[PDB]
RNA sequence: GCCGCGGUAAUACGGAGGGCGCGAGCGUUACCCGGAUUCACUGGGCGUAAAGGGCGUGUAGGCGGCCUGGGGCGUCCCAUGUGAAAGACCACGGCUCAACCGUGGGGGAGCGUGGGAUACGCUCAGGCUAGACGGUGGGAGAGGGUGGUGGAAUUCCCGGAGUAGCGG
RNA sequence: GGAGCAAACCGGAUUAGAUACCCGGGUAGUCCACGCCCUAAACGAUGCGCGCUAGGUCUCUGGGUCUCCUGGGGGCCGAAGCUA
């Protein structure tokens, strides 16, 4: 029971900040506002769920990332529900394309993994509990979720793909392919499995993100609960 | 004033393609159907129809294109890789048959218009006739 | 030949050894075409590289929207005359080969005559309204010409007050 | 015709010199009419006309059912594309 409960709040978003190759996928601008095609989603959205569900019981990889503020959290939530990796606070420059490299960097964080319970959280020189301790934190910042893949993914989720570009591009020149919650905001082409949305509104981004990752585990049998998804949601 | 409506026509396409619309109107002739025809047929478009804008005769034409495509920049392939007046106002290029030449090895058409009708280049050649070359399309 | 070598370690000068290339020849100079899509038909360019005329008006010229009919000048087709020989292309032959040559075949732009086609171009006649022009009503504007007129400022002239400098 | 400005020119500075830059004078000229001249970084350094190809934003000027839509003009950012 998807359907009305898309219109719930979750159809139409943003105004005159449009790209006009998103056209296909509006219904109107009611209101000043462009509301996006409540059915079409849904016409996207059995299309790219089966790309899931195939990729899912596959085995394979889907990549999360959201570092739009109001995903930045539900992103990590459904990801840890779904044992996939997921990108929260920066995208970095070739996460994908300089993935090799950019790996090294979980390497070294399961080095500083390895010192805090360790023999060595009492000794190391004076200005090294800070030196070292403080280069694991940032390593924590950003390699949370992507501590997890390492071998490329096998498809990326993205929420803003305009905010998100660096990342599609990587995607794309990788041939990986592209899920996306993309919105008015951009440019559908480059999306490979795109679902149209609201890349804003927590609702929205929850609604589809979770039910995605229902799949994901239904691709594996046992459903969880519609999952710690409400931050202090008002 | 629109000193050729045939260059017109081709160029309204060739536009349009590249922007991988859907349809363009095109100012309606007889002649321009006939070319159309051939176009259709050789299936560089998929089909074309007569309409009225604004009460006034056009010919939508139904583009055409491949599948979107793997990497970075996924659009379609075209169809209408090429397409180019030969004979113009300023300049009319008429053949013989033995001097009507082969677009592109053959994977590539010329229209071509006789007394025995607009024809493509094979249409024409077992025909055995010539006249004004209309345009080369691969 | 062009780029450039030579100022004490020159594969660039001169000689040696060695090597490369052609060979009764090999180099030089001169001239033509090539490369040069560097006069661009095929096949180029002009915002800053060379290159948009200072701007208009408009002659000759070039180019010309949609529908129907007539003519068939361009255009296309068929048949035919012509395109000598040599040379060129291909066979088969003659000098031992070849060069040279004999025979036969095949092409060949262009032009003449007769027949045909009518899509596009031209032409003649007819139609249309999408180009163009016009009519009605409404607008913004340091567009232009003539006459008039206003205030501020500078200079000069006259008057008052004022005095030792001003100006730069 | 001539107020002011000002090539030339007459002076004062500056300078090694200063045929300049600075200061003080100053004629043509700058002004008007008529007649010439016909040039320019006469520049968008971009010939004219026509059709076609995403948008967004600011501005001048029309019309509409005046939130918004639709002409004409001037800018800015930018699809496709073009460009050394
Ligand atoms: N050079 C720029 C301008 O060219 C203008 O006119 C030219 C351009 O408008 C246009 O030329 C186009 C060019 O725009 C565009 N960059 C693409 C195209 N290659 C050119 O085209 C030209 O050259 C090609 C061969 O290259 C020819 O096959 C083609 O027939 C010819 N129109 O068509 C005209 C042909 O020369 C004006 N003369 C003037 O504004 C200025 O010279
Ligand atoms: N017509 C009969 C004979 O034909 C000959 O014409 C022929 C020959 O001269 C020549 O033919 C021969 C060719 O058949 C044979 N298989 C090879 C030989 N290379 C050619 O020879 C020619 O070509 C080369 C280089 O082009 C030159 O030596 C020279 O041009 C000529 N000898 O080209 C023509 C066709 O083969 C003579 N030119 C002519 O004097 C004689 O009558
Ligand atoms: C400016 C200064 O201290 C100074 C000192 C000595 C001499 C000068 N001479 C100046 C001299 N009065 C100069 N004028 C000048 O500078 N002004 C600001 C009016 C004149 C045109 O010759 C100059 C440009 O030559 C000068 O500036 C020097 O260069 C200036
Ligand atoms: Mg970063
Ligand atoms: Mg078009
Ligand atoms: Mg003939
Ligand atoms: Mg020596
Ligand atoms: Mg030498
Ligand atoms: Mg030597
Ligand atoms: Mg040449
Ligand atoms: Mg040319
Ligand atoms: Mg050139
Ligand atoms: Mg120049
Ligand atoms: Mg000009
Ligand atoms: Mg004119
Ligand atoms: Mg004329
Ligand atoms: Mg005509
Ligand atoms: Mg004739
Ligand atoms: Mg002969
Ligand atoms: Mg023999
Ligand atoms: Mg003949
Ligand atoms: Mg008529
Ligand atoms: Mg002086
Ligand atoms: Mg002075
Ligand atoms: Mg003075
Ligand atoms: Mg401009
Ligand atoms: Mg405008």
């Amino acid at each position: 029971v998807k359907e009305l409960l898309e219109a719930g709040v979750h159809f139409g978003h943003e105004r005159k900040r449009w790209n006009p190759k998103f056209a296909r996928y509006i219904y109107a601008e009611r209101n000043g506002i462009h509301i996006i095609d409540l059915q079409k989603t849904m016409e996207e959205l059995e299309r790219t769920f089966r790309f899931i569900e195939d990729l899912a019981m596959r085995g394979g990889t889907i990549l999360f990332v959201g570092t739009k503020k109001q995903a930045q959290d539900i992103v990590r939530m459904e990801a840890e529900r779904a044992g996939m990796p997921y990108v929260n606070q920066r995208w970095l420059g070739g996460m994908l394309t300089n993935f090799k490299t950019i790996s090294q960097r979980v390497h070294r964080l399961e080095e500083l993994e390895a010192l805090f319970a360790s023999p060595e959280i009492e000794e190391r020189p004076k200005k090294e509990q800070v030196r070292l301790k403080h280069e694991l934190e940032r390593l924590q910042k950003y390699l949370s979720g992507f501590r997890l893949l390492k071998r490329l993914p096998d498809a990326i989720f993205v929420v803003d793909p305009t905010k998100e570009a660096i990342a599609v591009r990587e995607a794309r020149k990788l041939f990986i392919p592209v899920i996306a919650l993309a919105d008015t905001d951009s440019d559908p082409d480059l999306v490979d499995y795109i679902i149209p949305g609201n890349d804003d509104a927590i609702r929205s981004i929850q609604l589809i993100l979770s039910r995605a990752v229902d799949l994901i585990i239904q691709a594996r049998g046992g459903v969880v609960e519609p999952s710690p998804s409400y931050a202090l949601v008002q | 004033m629109l000193t050729d409506p045939i260059a017109d026509m081709l160029t309204r396409i060739r536009n349009a393609t590249r922007v991988y619309k859907e349809s363009t109107d095109v100012p309606a002739s007889r002649f321009k159907e006939e070319i159309l025809r051939i176009l259709a047929r050789e299936g560089f478009i998929k089909g074309y129809e007569r309409v009225d804008v604004d009460g006034k005769p056009y010919l939508r034409v139904y583009l055409k294109y491949g599948p979107r495509r793997q990497g970075p920049d996924p659009r379609p392939e075209q169809v209408i890789h090429h397409i180019r007046r030969i004979s113009k106002p300023g300049r009319r290029v008429y053949v013989g048959v033995k001097e009507i030449p082969r677009v592109r090895r053959g994977l590539g058409i010329a229209i071509l218009s006789t007394s025995k009708g607009v024809l493509t280049d094979r249409e024409a050649r077992k025909l055995g006739v010539g006249g004004e070359l209309i345009c080369e399309v691969w």
